[PDB]
């Protein structure tokens, strides 16, 4: 489901 | 050039610097390392089309600009001309770019 292509903003950032 | 924006404040004035000249906005994550690592075809294509004005966004230190868009994912480029969103799209593409600008040119 996580593609390294595009990071996830799910991300605590 | 490239113009880092830092807040959305500048990305206003900076759509105005252009004028009728394409610009393109990259919202890569800085913190993100498959994100900064495609910043090299953003980066070298600026003086590539020295006549397109291309901007570096950062979700995390310019998540100002990032949120008025909604940026549901990075890296995302923006297309803007005399201050008007014509285009937009998400993936690590590089090549991409290249087609979008010249389909704006």
């Amino acid at each position: 489901p996580a593609t390294l292509k595009i990071c996830s903003w799910n991300v605590d950032g | 050039m490239v113009k880092q924006i830092e807040s959305k404040t500048a990305f206003q004035e900076a759509l105005d610097a252009a004028g009728d000249k394409l610009v393109v906005v990259d919202f890569s994550a800085t913190w993100c390392g498959p994100a900064k690592m495609i910043k090299p075809f953003f980066h070298s294509l600026s003086e590539k089309y020295s006549n397109v004005i291309f901007l570096e966004v950062d979700v995390d230190d310019a998540q100002d600009v990032a949120s008025e868009a909604e940026v549901k994912a990075t890296p995302t480029f923006q297309f803007f001309k005399k201050g008007q969103k014509v285009g937009e799209f998400s993936g690590a593409n590089k090549e991409k770019l290249e087609a979008t600008i010249n389909e704006l040119v």
